[PDB]
């Protein structure tokens, strides 16, 4: 989805870390070739990654405009908690309180169903 | 946001 | 009038766009392979990817006045308030009581002379 043209320095992404959840970051350019390094927002000690290692893994960090552009079924990520940082896999679903809403959806997670600010959103590609 | 002031 | 068209969003363009402040910063438009998603390096410098819709929704091009020529009084303009901020606030230019500076009120209640060169032009409806 990252086409590695794009990673320029201060590129948004969304990384997973050892705990199966995504985190937003920005990609940083160092000067040898083929290494890149990722710093997160908030938490440190950064990683270095090969170009396979980031297109393999990152995706673009992109926030949608509003709840018509997040039809039922769209993957998502999610922020949850207003204290963690880690963004949760689901997909936007129709509830029963579906019932004009721009600024919020329903997600139901892979891990179920709750209710999310747009700003709180991040897209994923659907075969996430 | 606070702003510079004249 | 500094809207922004689809067919202008290239790579470098400069444009001022709005954050979640009411206010404006100066941009650059970067292209990526993915059509109809930018994303714009906005002043340090930090990046958010927009798409297509948003940009020519939100964006307007960043466009600085050679003179006061034509800022008449009621010119719709943002303005550099200060060196210490890189934010741009809206406002009109008004009649006070120079080629080089114009009076403007800002939509903040501020009133204050601005210099041409921290002029940036605004459509008239923004």
């Amino acid at each position: 989805t990252i086409h590695k043209e794009d990673l320029q320095d201060g590129l948004p992404v969304l990384i997973p870390k050892e705990d199966s959840l995504l985190y937003a970051g920005s990609v940083r350019t160092l000067q040898p070739p083929d290494i890149y390094s990722i710093v997160i927002e908030g938490e440190n000690r950064q990683r270095i990654y090969s170009l396979e290692q980031l297109l393999q893994e990152a995706v673009l960090d992109v926030q949608p405009q509003s709840s018509r552009y997040l039809p039922p079924g769209t993957r998502v990520c999610a922020y949850w908690s207003q204290k963690s940082r880690c963004l949760y896999p689901g997909n936007v679903v129709r509830g029963a309180s579906s019932d004009e809403d721009l600024d919020s959806v329903l997600v139901e997670f892979d891990d179920d169903t709750g209710h999310i600010a747009v700003s709180n959103i991040r897209l994923l590609p659907p075969d996430f | 946001h606070r702003k510079v002031l004249r």
